RNA sequence: UUAAUUCCGAUAACGAACGAGACUCUGGCAUGCUAACUAGUUACGCGACCCCGGUCGGCGUAACUUCUUAGAGGGACAAGUGGCGUUCAGCCACCCGAGAUUGAGCAAUAACAGGUCUGUGAUGCCCUUAGAUGUCCGGGGCUGCACGCGCGCUACACUGACUGGCUCAGCGUGUGCCUACCCUACGCCGGCAGGCGCGGGUAACCCGUUGAACCCCAUUCGUGAUGGGGAUCGGGGAUUGCAAUUAUUCCCCAUGAACGAGGAAUUCCCAGUAAGUGCGGGUCAUAAGCUUGCGUUGAUUAAGUCCCUGCCCUUUGUACACA
């Protein structure tokens, strides 16, 4: 039971996502950009895994099925809340987005709000904080 | 007991001064200053500017 | 940290030269008498008076007291 | 009376009419 | 138990301070041996009412520092019990002495200051007073097992475990017995 | 500099060296075996349980902070 | 029959001179009363800088103002008391008189 | 070189850069007679004993 | 004989949660295994029937301390809300895990809503708690 | 046989600790509890004090109930000891022999003196200029 | 010698005054006193449960004042014993004892061209005074960013993070004069922030027995910039206001940065003190990384010195006295 089983996988490649075998499944699935702890819980929660293994015990059919509950948000009964992603400006579809797709979108957004020139993307443009942050004692690591 | 008659402000020309007349015992700490010393201040209008007075 | 001022010095000296007959070796009858024969306005300076009342007079027994 | 201010408040405001 | 007071499951009877210097400003055998080293206080008033806390009490109060362990007695008494458990096993006989043992032997007894003539300066070497080697031996032990147990697996009951077993041998591993004897040999360097 | 590769989960030889190796050691708690055997505190905990729970260690006295072992008695 | 007199003050020996009025009247008039019980006083604190500009050394005023409560109960019809209670008015204690 | 024990006899006053040294006659539990005058650090009572690694360098009475 | 006072209640809680569970019929609601405690808590509970848990720990404060309603419940499920580059501060509980964890005692016969508000031990309530009391101390004899 | 009940308490710190000493069996119950499940249970033997000096001999003949507020979880424990214990003195001068007292006075205060005699510190206040009552904050030059 | 120009001594000085001390507020002690249906106790009767008793903040009225409240007095003075001290002033230890220095408020003679004319319908002079430097509305700004300084907060982890469970406080404030604007139990909806219902309280009455944090018991993690750290950022969701863009505040998922304990230097502090830890007041429609108060847990070191830094004396020199 405690032994390093047979076919136990060192390296996983999911999403082109680089997961560990040796870390524990719940922080194991959390690597990718766009799955955090919390939904990395609930998603290991549905799929009726043990969170108890490590991330190299389980089967290759057990990855699947949890790569689709995590690609298939309402499919398995997730509200609308837990969403990283809720009512884009564009598609209108409330679902999660993942490591190259949110890539997409945050770049896409940010690249919109500069050529509709709104202040947000103008901050943005001229590399200055976003969110009315005093700049005049604060941010220098990055700005030299 | 004792008395003391402070009258400050423009004195004698344009810089201001503080004259002070006193006659007899005055104490100035601790408690007992609440009900044996009996203070007053005010100002007064002269054509210079205000004269403060301070009397004890 | 325990020095006495000349307040209650002076009041000391006063009360043993006008009612020497009275106080004694005892601190809590000579504070008593103390109590009774000076109108003290207060009770930490009644007790401080009765104290040193009590150190002069445990020592003229000795003898040469100066004050 | 209706209003009905609090000991606090009334003392307070008793002080301000002297003042 | 009218009888005597074991310190939790430790035995205050038959435990001897070899050491006559020591005998005076350590407090353990008799009188002052119970079962808590977790008391009130009233020990800071006065000067040498230090002398008398119980030497684990002493050792209970050193161990919590650096912030975040201040006022933290009750986690510090769990230490120091788990760690009695740990050198009783390691070592057989009783963790009273080996913490006294230890307490001696990593105490300095002549150490460098700075003295008069003070025109200018000069560095001459003086004796510690009993107090200050109880002192200096306890503060030494404690950041010895801080320091060891500070980003490693060897958790810290079990590390102060490590540097009572070492001192208490006069062991030259022990963080106590390096420093004491930097400061004999800095000691020798200026007398 | 250095980087402390501790194992997840157990190697044969190395089960063989917890096994006959811990039943002497006077003093055996998961960080003393995690230390001698390079592995992870969970796995060196959960053997100390499953080897208690099998009858060959000794248990002292157990804490949330420190859990703590000894051989079992031969004599 | 169960008449109550809130007395309030600012001052301790003015309401306790007006307390111990009251009580020697309720006796001495032959009547059933429970003695003043001494409610919890309430301490109007506010602390302020002492400076009106800025530029001082950082000082604060910390003005007090305690007020203290005393109520006595009564067993009677209300027209003997509103006699006594009528006596020994001091311009500092405050009454407040309620029936049932 | 042997060390040797001594009981301080008596305190005489207080030495040092800052006051950090304290000045005492300490006698040896050894020999009956020898006293010698020596700075000790730490605090120190009257009725206590020192640890001297060397029993023969002395303190100068200041 | 012993009452629910002279056991530890470090065994208690988890004896009567795991009585409710061997009846296994608790009006348990959808959102379980989705839900946080408190928005002073980061993550879902360790341990996947914590419901019964509290079921069970609302039941014996409500023992202990009665006519408690749902706003002391969240009171005393409070912690921390380390509010993180901020100080700390201390935040309630989640007011629907108190109020459907006291509909679920009040639809099975151990609570009542209660005049003064809240919900009392109704004498069934008392009887299971005091009985397993006794269960738990004959146990740890 | 008749009444033979003794109210005394026990303060260290803002907390107060009152215990209800009366004849009967050895019963000794901290708002309901036994001894044996006060919290931290790390400081057990700190509220066995009195019983495993003074003997279960001397406390089997009477029975007491303690009563605890204020203050927080050490302080309640240094007033639960300190009241039982003050308790018991005050019930074996009072309705036994006197000789008995002194025996079990003599024997707790040479112990220590924390079972009778309440330490009187309280927390000093703040004043301005600083976080605490004497720590003050950072003067700044140049 | 003292905390002190505090006293004793010496003594051409003797006797006094202000500041110091005394004083006032608070801290701790009373099984003594006067009192409590707006505080509670011990009994007692009913009521529930476990096997006569155990627990009951379930209920209800005879004794009472220990517990709580606030009034009066009492209490501690270097008083008692022993040493050192010109044997004086007093200091040191030790007993009995709740305390053998609790903390603050007040504060002399005189001075500074110190700060405030943005506190004043305190106020001289100057300026403006109808295209106003007045007064109002409308918008922006005080938040602007290569950079140097000051006060703070969270950190860098195992004495720790996380999730459960268990268990303890003290100060306060509360419906507004104009003033609009209160603190909130309880119940249903909701994941959360809230929303909708009916009540209490102008208060030892209601929130409330203020179920606070730390801490304490047990799981998960395993020396990895890691379940440490939470800056920066996208989206959505709530609340206040006439309006939140330049994100007010709050919620959720997401994003996972430098930081491995910090060079020259340098701040504060000795006992319920440092520090940790949370809780109220002020500001307040919205509202704490500030300040001002309150408990909670509770140490290491010292009973010293003039070495550094300051300040104050006495002797001394002076051609200085706006010094």
């Amino acid at each position: 039971s405690l032994v390093i089983p047979e076919k136990f996988q060192h390296i996983l490649r999911v999403l082109n996502t680089n997961i560990d075998g040796r870390r524990k499944i719940a922080f194991a699935i959390t690597a990718i950009k766009g799955v955090g702890r919390r939904y990395a819980h609930v998603v290991l929660r549905k799929a009726d895994i043990d969170l108890t293994k490590r991330a190299g015990e389980l089967t290759e059919d057990e990855v699947e099925r949890v790569i689709t509950i995590m690609q298939n948000p309402r499919q398995y009964k997730i509200p609308d809340w837990f969403l990283n992603r809720q009512k884009d400006v564009k598609d209108g579809k409330y679902s999660q987005v993942l490591a190259n797709g949110l890539d997409n979108k945050l770049r896409e957004d940010l690249e919109r709000l500069k050529k509709i020139r709104a202040h947000r993307g103008l901050r943005h443009f001229w590399g200055l904080r976003v969110r009315g942050q005093h700049t005049k004692t604060t941010g220098r690591r990055g700005r030299t | 007991k004792g008395c003391e008659v402070v009258v400050s402000g423009k004195l004698r020309g344009q810089r201001a001064k503080s004259m002070k007349f006193v006659d007899g015992l005055m104490i100035h700490s601790g408690d007992p200053v609440n009900y044996y010393v009996d203070t007053a201040v005010r100002h007064v209008l002269l054509r210079q500017g205000v004269l403060g007075i301070k009397v004890k | 940290g325990r020095v006495r001022t000349k307040t209650v010095k002076k009041a000391a000296r006063v009360i043993i030269e006008k009612y020497y007959t009275r106080l004694g070796n005892d601190f809590h009858t000579n504070k008593r008498v103390c109590e009774e024969i000076a109108i003290i306005p207060s009770k930490k300076l009644r007790n401080k008076i009765a104290g040193y009342v009590t150190h002069l007079m445990k020592r003229i027994q000795r003898g040469p007291v100066r004050g | 009376m209706a209003v009905q201010i609090s000991k606090k408040r009334k003392f307070v405001a008793d002080g301000i009419f002297k003042a | 138990t009218p009888d005597i007071k074991l310190f939790g499951k430790w035995s205050t009877d038959d435990v001897q301070i070899n050491d006559i210097s020591l005998q005076d400003y350590i407090a353990v055998k008799e009188k002052y041996a119970k079962y808590l080293p977790h008391s009130a206080g009233r020990y800071a008033a006065k000067r040498f009412r230090k002398a008398q806390c119980p030497i684990v009490e002493r050792l209970t109060n050193s161990m919590m520092m650096h912030g975040r362990n201040n006022g933290k007695k009750l986690m510090t008494v769990r230490i120091v019990k788990h760690a009695f458990e740990i050198i009783h096993l390691l070592t057989g006989e009783n963790p009273l002495q080996v913490l006294v043992n230890a307490i001696i032997n990593s105490g300095p007894r002549e150490d460098s200051t700075r003295i008069g003539r003070a025109g200018t300066v000069r560095r001459q070497a003086v004796d510690v007073s009993p107090l200050r080697r109880v002192n200096q031996a306890i503060w030494l032990l404690c950041t010895g097992a801080r320091e060891a147990a500070f980003r490693n697996i060897k958790t810290i009951a079990e590390c102060l475990a490590d540097e009572l077993i070492n001192a208490a041998k006069g062991s030259s591993n022990s963080y106590a017995i390096k420093k004491k004897d930097e400061l004999e040999r800095v000691a020798k360097s200026n007398r | 500099r250095d980087k402390l590769n501790n194992l997840v989960l157990f190697d044969k030889a190395t089960y063989d060296k917890l096994c006959k190796e811990v039943p002497n050691y006077k003093l055996i708690t998961p960080a003393v075996v995690s230390e001698r055997l390079k592995i992870r505190g969970s796995l060196a905990r959960a053997a100390l349980q499953e080897l208690l729970s099998k009858g060959l260690i000794k248990l002292v006295s157990k804490h949330r902070a420190q859990v703590i072992y000894t051989r079992n008695t031969k004599g | 029959h169960r008449i109550r007199i809130t007395l309030t003050s600012r001052n301790v020996k003015s309401l306790e001179k007006v307390c111990a009025d009251l009580i020697r009247g309720a006796k001495e008039k032959n009547l059933k009363v429970k003695g003043p019980v001494r409610m919890p006083t309430k301490t109007l604190r506010i602390t302020t800088r002492k400076t009106p500009c800025g530029e001082g050394s950082k000082t604060w005023d910390r003005f007090q103002m305690r007020i203290h409560k005393r109520l006595i109960d009564l067993h009677s019809p209300s027209e003997i008391v509103k006699q006594i209670t009528s006596i020994s008015i001091e311009p500092g204690v405050e009454v407040e008189v309620t029936i049932a | 070189q042997p060390i040797k024990l001594a009981r301080v006899t008596k305190v005489l006053g207080r030495t040092g850069s800052q006051g950090q040294c304290t000045q005492v006659r300490v006698e040896f539990m050894d020999d009956t007679s020898r006293s010698i005058i020596r700075n000790v650090k730490g605090p120190v009572r009257e009725g206590d004993v020192l640890t001297l690694l060397e029993s023969e360098r002395e303190a100068r009475r200041l | 004989g012993v009452t629910v006072k002279d056991v530890n209640q470090q065994e208690f809680v988890r004896a009567l949660a795991a009585f409710l569970k061997k009846s296994g019929k608790l009006k348990v609601p959808e959102w379980v295994d989705t839900v946080k405690l408190a928005k002073h808590k980061e993550l879902a509970p360790y341990d996947e029937n914590w419901f019964y848990t509290r079921a069970a720990s609302t039941a014996r404060h409500l023992y202990l301390r009665g006519g408690a309603g749902v706003g002391s419940m969240t009171k005393i499920y409070g912690g921390r809300q380390r509010n993180g580059v901020m100080p700390s501060h201390f935040s309630r509980g989640s007011k629907s895990v108190a109020r459907r964890v006291l509909q679920a005692l009040e639809g099975l016969k151990m609570v009542e809503k209660d005049q003064d508000w809240g919900r009392k031990l109704t004498p069934q309530g008392q009887r299971d708690l005091d009985r397993i009391a006794g269960q738990v101390a004959a146990a740890k004899k | 046989g008749p009444l033979q009940s003794v109210q005394v308490f026990g303060r260290k710190k803002t907390a107060t600790a009152v215990a209800h000493c009366k004849r009967g069996n050895g019963l000794i119950k901290v708002n309901g509890r036994p001894l044996e499940m006060i919290e931290p249970r790390t400081l057990q033997y700190k509220l066995l004090e009195p019983v495993l000096l003074l003997g279960k001999e001397r406390f089997a003949g009477v029975d007491i109930r303690v009563r605890v507020k204020g203050g927080g979880h050490v302080a309640q424990i240094y007033a639960i000891r300190q009241s039982i214990s003050k308790a018991l003195v005050a019930y074996y001068q009072k309705y036994v022999d006197e000789a008995s007292k002194k025996e079990i006075k003599d024997i707790l205060i040479q112990y220590d003196r924390t079972l009778l005699v309440a330490d009187p510190r309280r927390c000093e206040s703040k004043k301005f200029g600083g976080p605490g009552a004497r720590a003050r904050y950072q003067k700044s030059y140049r």
